This record gives C-alpha cells, sequence and structure tokens, in this order.
C-alpha cells in the first residue's frame, strides 16, 4: 500500500493545492490512496486496500510517528533492507517485491533512511541495492558479468536523469514541449497525469528545486530564513523566487559539495 | 598631489550627476586619488576600459569586482551572503537584454515574472549596490574609470552604463581623459541615428547646417548631463606647477640628473631644462632659450620626462657634443612630429645638405617666410 503514498498524481495534486498550514488532513490521504490504487492496481478486491491502509496507520500510531514519508521510509527499510556483511543488503525472498516497488519509486531516500535509523558497523552510496548469496558472489567474482543489452535511457539509469533535469531544468522543458505537440506523448501524459501540461510541468520542476533548496537549508539547520514565514502556499514555490515584504527572495544557498546536483 | 587632495574632499562632500571627471601621468594621479581613499566609502580598483575583452559591459566587469570584494569581506566572517547571490542570479538571468542582437520573443514571459514593472537591469544593479553597501557597512561605492586614450571607442559603453545604471544615490563615478575625445564619440553616434537614405539624399547646405546644429546641441546637452562641470577637475600642468620665469614655482619639483643625486644634488627641473637647452643648442642664457623651455613646459609630462631622462642619462654614459646628444633625444621625441612633417627620417642622412632642405620645408609649412629660420616655438601646430 505504501507505494501509493509515495507515487500518486492525485496525492500530489491535493497536497500542492492545500495550504501549508492546513493540518488534520489524513482523510485526504486515505481517500486519495484508495483512488490511486484503484487506478494503478485496479484488481484489488475493494477491502484488501482498506485493511492494508488500516494496518499501516495502525503501525504508525503504535510506533508513534506522524503519517509521512519519514514513517513510510522507516517501515520500508526495516521491512526490506538489512545490514549484512558489506553495506546494507536485501532479503532474497523479498527481492522480486523490491523490484515491483522500484518499478514505482526511487531507492535513494529509503537508502538514506536505513543509514539513519539502522547504520551498519561504522559507507559510500551505491545503487542499486542487492541481496546476497555467497555462491553467486563467488561466481561473479571469478567470471564477472557481460552487459549485452543496455539502450533504454541512453544507457543510464533515470534517477540520475532527474538530477540532470534539475541541473538543466530549461533543457528538460525544451525536450518536453518539443514532443508535447506530438500526439503520442500527449496520450502518455494524459494517461499518467490528465492535467499535466507543460505549464504545470515547469511549475512542478521549479517547485521541486525550491523544496530541495529549502530542505537543504534546514538540513544544515541554518537559522530558518524569515521568508519561510511568508511561504504559505506550495504554489508560491512555483516561481523562481518569492516576495516576503516588498523584497523578492530567492532560494539558492551554499552547499558543501561542488557538484550541487550530485546523487551523493 | 594637492589637486588630488582637494579632489578627495570634493568626493567626500558629494554623498551628503554623481560623476567626477579628470581632464588630462593621468593614471598616476587617479591612482593617487584612489589610494588616498584606500565618511566611509568603499572604492574599486580602477577599470582600464582599454584593457578589457573587446565585447563586454563595464557593468559586468564592475559586477565581477563587486563579487570579488564581497566574497573577500564576506569570507571575512550568514544571511547577507545568500540573498546576495540571489541578486546575482536575477542579474545574470536578465542580462541578455543588453548583449542580445535579436529580441527573442521567448524573453517575453521572462518579462512577466516578479516596483516599476519589468526586468530593469538598472533596478537590479541598484538593489545590488544597496546590498553591497549594507554588507560592507559603507555609505557608497566609488567606481573608477581609466583613460581611453589608446581606445577611445569603448568609452561609449561606460557612458551608457553611467546613464542607464549609475543614476544611483550610492555610486560615485570617477572618469579620466580629455573631454574632446568623448565629444567625438558623442558626435559619431549622434550621426549614426539618422537614416542612411536621409543622409545620402537630403544633403544640401541648409539641411546639413540644421542637422549639425541639432547634433552639436545634443552634444552639449548630453555631455553636461554626464559630466557636471562643478564635478570637473583641471589637472594642473607642470609649468603652472613651476615658476613661469622665476616669479612662480607652486610646488617646486627638482629632479635627479646623475645616478647619485643624494636628495641634495637634485638639480631643479626648470634650471636643468634651460641648461640642456642652452648647451645642446648653444644658446647662452638670454631670453630666447627661456621662452623655448617655456614651450617645452607645455608638452606632455611623459614626453618631457623621457626627453630629460634620455638626454642626461646618455650624457652620463658618454662622460663615464651636447647638441648631438640632445638632438638625438629630440629625434625620437618629436620623431612622430618630424616624419609626419615629411622631413628627414633617415638617421645617416643628417649632414648639412639634408638639413638645409629640411629647414626650407619646415618653413614652407610654417608659412612665416620672415623669421622661420629662428625655428622658435611660435607656431600654432603643436607638432
Amino acid at each position: 500500500m505504501e507505494r501509493f503514498l509515495l507515487n500518486s498524481t492525485v496525492l500530489l495534486y491535493r497536497l500542492s493545492t492545500v495550504s501549508l498550514d492546513e493540518v488534520s488532513l489524513d482523510e485526504r490521504v486515505e481517500s486519495s490512496v484508495f483512488l490511486a490504487q484503484y487506478e494503478q492496481a485496479r484488481s484489488l478486491p475493494d477491502h484488501v486496500a482498506k485493511s492494508a491502509w488500516s494496518y499501516l496507520v495502525q503501525q504508525i500510531k503504535q510506533r508513534n510517528m506522524k503519517l509521512g514519508p519519514v514513517a513510510i521510509l522507516r517501515l520500508i527499510a526495516e521491512k526490506f533492507i538489512k545490514n549484512e556483511k558489506g553495506g546494507p543488503k536485501i532479503d532474497l525472498p523479498m527481492f522480486s517485491e523490491w523490484q515491483t516497488l522500484m518499478s514505482r519509486v526511487s531507492c535513494l531516500p529509503i537508502i538514506a533512511c536505513h543509514q539513519v535509523f539502522n547504520p551498519g558497523p561504522a559507507y559510500s552510496f551505491r545503487w542499486p541495492l542487492y541481496p546476497y548469496h555467497p555462491t553467486v558472489e563467488d561466481y561473479i567474482t571469478r567470471e564477472c558479468l557481460h552487459e549485452t543489452h543496455q539502450h533504454l535511457n541512453g544507457s543510464t539509469s533515470a534517477e540520475e536523469c532527474w538530477l540532470d533535469a534539475l541541473k538543466h531544468p530549461e533543457a528538460c522543458l525544451r525536450d518536453f514541449e518539443k514532443g508535447w505537440a506530438s500526439q503520442e506523448m500527449k496520450q502518455l501524459c494524459a494517461q499518467i497525469d490528465p492535467s499535466l501540461t507543460p505549464r504545470i510541468f515547469k511549475d512542478r520542476l521549479q517547485i521541486a528545486c525550491n523544496i530541495r533548496e529549502i530542505l537543504c537549508r534546514v538540513a544544515q539547520g541554518v537559522e530558518l530564513p524569515e521568508w519561510i514565514a511568508s511561504m504559505q502556499n506550495p504554489q508560491q514555490l512555483a516561481n523562481s523566487t518569492i516576495l516576503h515584504n516588498g523584497r523578492e527572495y530567492g532560494f539558492a544557498t551554499v552547499w558543501p559539495i561542488d557538484d550541487k546536483y550530485s546523487q551523493e | 598631489k594637492s589637486l588630488r587632495d582637494q579632489l578627495v574632499e570634493s568626493i567626500r562632500n558629494s554623498i551628503a550627476r554623481n560623476v567626477f571627471f579628470v581632464d588630462g601621468g593621468k593614471t598616476t594621479f587617479i591612482n593617487s586619488v584612489v589610494k588616498s581613499l584606500n565618511v566611509n566609502i568603499k572604492c574599486l580598483p580602477t577599470i582600464d576600459p582599454t584593457k578589457l575583452p573587446r565585447h563586454e559591459p563595464i557593468l559586468v566587469t564592475v559586477t565581477a569586482r563587486l563579487n570579488k570584494m564581497v566574497s573577500d569581506k564576506l569570507k571575512g566572517y550568514r544571511k547577507q551572503k545568500e540573498q546576495w547571490q540571489n541578486h546575482l542570479a536575477q542579474l545574470q538571468r536578465g542580462l541578455h537584454l543588453l548583449t542580445d542582437k535579436e529580441y527573442k520573443p521567448e524573453y517575453f514571459s521572462d518579462a512577466l515574472k516578479l516596483s516599476i514593472g519589468g526586468q530593469d537591469l538598472s533596478e537590479i544593479f541598484e538593489e545590488l549596490v544597496k546590498r553591497a553597501c549594507e554588507i560592507l557597512d559603507c555609505k557608497a561605492i566609488l567606481i573608477t574609470f581609466d583613460d581611453i586614450d589608446t581606445q577611445f571607442d569603448a568609452g561609449w559603453d561606460v557612458l551608457e552604463s553611467i546613464r542607464k545604471f549609475f543614476n544611483s544615490r550610492k555610486l560615485v563615478v570617477v572618469a579620466t581623459g580629455d573631454l574632446r575625445l568623448y565629444s567625438q564619440l558623442i558626435r559619431g553616434k549622434q550621426y549614426e541615428n539618422y537614416s542612411k537614405t536621409l543622409l545620402e539624399q537630403e544633403k544640401e547646405s541648409v539641411r546639413l547646417a540644421e542637422r549639425g546644429y541639432m547634433v552639436e546641441h545634443l552634444e552639449q546637452q548630453y555631455l553636461l548631463k554626464l559630466f557636471p562641470v562643478q564635478k570637473r577637475i583641471q589637472l594642473k600642468t607642470m609649468l603652472q606647477l613651476v615658476g613661469e620665469k622665476g616669479k612662480a614655482g607652486k610646488e617646486e619639483i627638482k629632479v635627479k640628473t646623475e645616478p647619485s643625486m643624494q636628495d641634495i644634488d637634485a638639480i631643479d627641473v626648470r634650471q636643468a631644462i634651460g641648461d640642456a637647452v642652452r648647451e645642446g643648442l648653444n644658446l647662452r642664457e638670454g631670453s630666447d632659450a627661456d621662452m623655448y623651455v617655456n614651450e617645452l613646459l607645455k608638452q606632455p609630462v611623459r614626453l618631457l620626462m623621457q626627453v630629460l631622462q634620455d638626454f642626461y642619462t646618455k650624457k652620463y654614459h658618454a662622460t663615464s657634443s651636447v647638441p648631438n646628444l640632445l638632438r638625438n633625444a629630440l629625434y625620437g621625441s618629436m620623431l612622430s612630429n618630424i616624419y609626419r612633417a615629411g622631413l628627414n627620417y633617415e638617421q645617416h642622412r643628417f649632414g648639412m645638405d639634408s638639413l638645409c632642405k629640411d629647414i626650407f620645408t619646415y618653413v614652407k609649412q610654417d608659412r612665416d617666410f620672415n623669421t622661420g629660420f629662428y625655428l622658435r616655438p611660435q607656431s600654432e601646430s603643436e607638432a
């Protein structure tokens, strides 16, 4: 059920639409989740979804978290990943399921959460995660693999392409609209997000940039710049900058690393 | 020195247009002024517009110096920092507007993102300036501009940057050069405003007269706006900083003639000049040599300094003719003058035979024909 909480166009819409001071919205989630699952995993028999969400919130309340990606990721990490031999590794029986999920979400956040709440013995981020099996590892060592079919996204994994977009947002725009006229991607966009359009495409992209900037500010724990107070409605983050009181405040801040858009 | 001082006070009692200019070394005096300032105002290293990439805006170069200075004072010891790079980002984003040769319509929506409305690079730059003053705890910023003697055509960009960007209460322009040079550029790009078809058809006396009269009016109206005459400095001359004929001597100079000159043997400037003129010309100490050295005291300071740091030095060489020693120096010093005169440039052709024809030709351009053989400094031509 978890996957719906992290991958849902309707959830995105509702969250972005409602103000930042709203609170007491968990209904919007439970409703939106039943929707998103209805669209994606239609086959569920109308009660399993209810029970799964109920048990999820059950776990959340029992463990005393707030409904949110913190709790969700903690659940996902404890359920999938362990710390094993070298770096965290994944359960063999649950591997296929992990892939089913990766079909929907990105590992990196889950990975960071596992490091936070269950670091291994005192790591460098490495994707993708793996299970372990000594015999297979010995085979791979003795013979190594041989890549023969890699042409999906150029030859790269997408999660880097998202960072690449944030690095060159305008460029991903250009690519989008040039093709948005092509019928095929119009259908694809409608099928994925009906009200997608390049306009909200730009909006969401620049918003995500804003969010990463602000959340990085707080991650460095820096004296929480005043303009957050003015920042009240997510759509306010649809602009390159924000107006606090007569002044227009951007979001860029200093990050330790040079490759500001690095996966690391 | 003293003019530098009064100039310093003039700037200081200015922040309580905003451009001061220096008529014209000149760079030496400007550096003097700047370091004199090192009533808090933060100044920038002087800009040499003649030593910048052929295409770039003085605004960009100033922004770069601002960046360096801010990073320096900021790396000394936030929140000023981050909002600063914000202004940086807006400025970088809206900057195309200047360089761009075509108006891409896609810039229209960029013209549609937000107190006057638009992407006024002037307002971005002025908010930048406020940021810089606030961060540096300075009343304002001194901005310095070097002579464009070697490239007089770049100064247009500086003038335009002043008009469109430096109409601020927190920036102080300080430029150097000769106003006639800027006058040409104003002349040229006023003319470049008409229509070529107009220019090549409506070309009778009356129309040309009216056009030029308007263009000169615009010269005068615009240069006054750019360079407040009260904001004008005269750049005292070396002869006026010396006795005209001994009844003066504002700030005596004194110069060293040989290597030693233990700050006591420094043999004046005027007296050594007259001495060299007399000996290398065999002139006596009458009235004709004094007038000549007076008409040597009005030549360029670099010219005079070289003319009297090449003559005596090679004299020291020879001592371990005086006229040949000095005539060699004049050869290079007025060398451009002499060749432009169409006179003997070939060194091994000096003699008496070439010299007679040269004198005849010199008088032939000097008109005269009565006392030209005096070869005295009496001509209007400064060459």
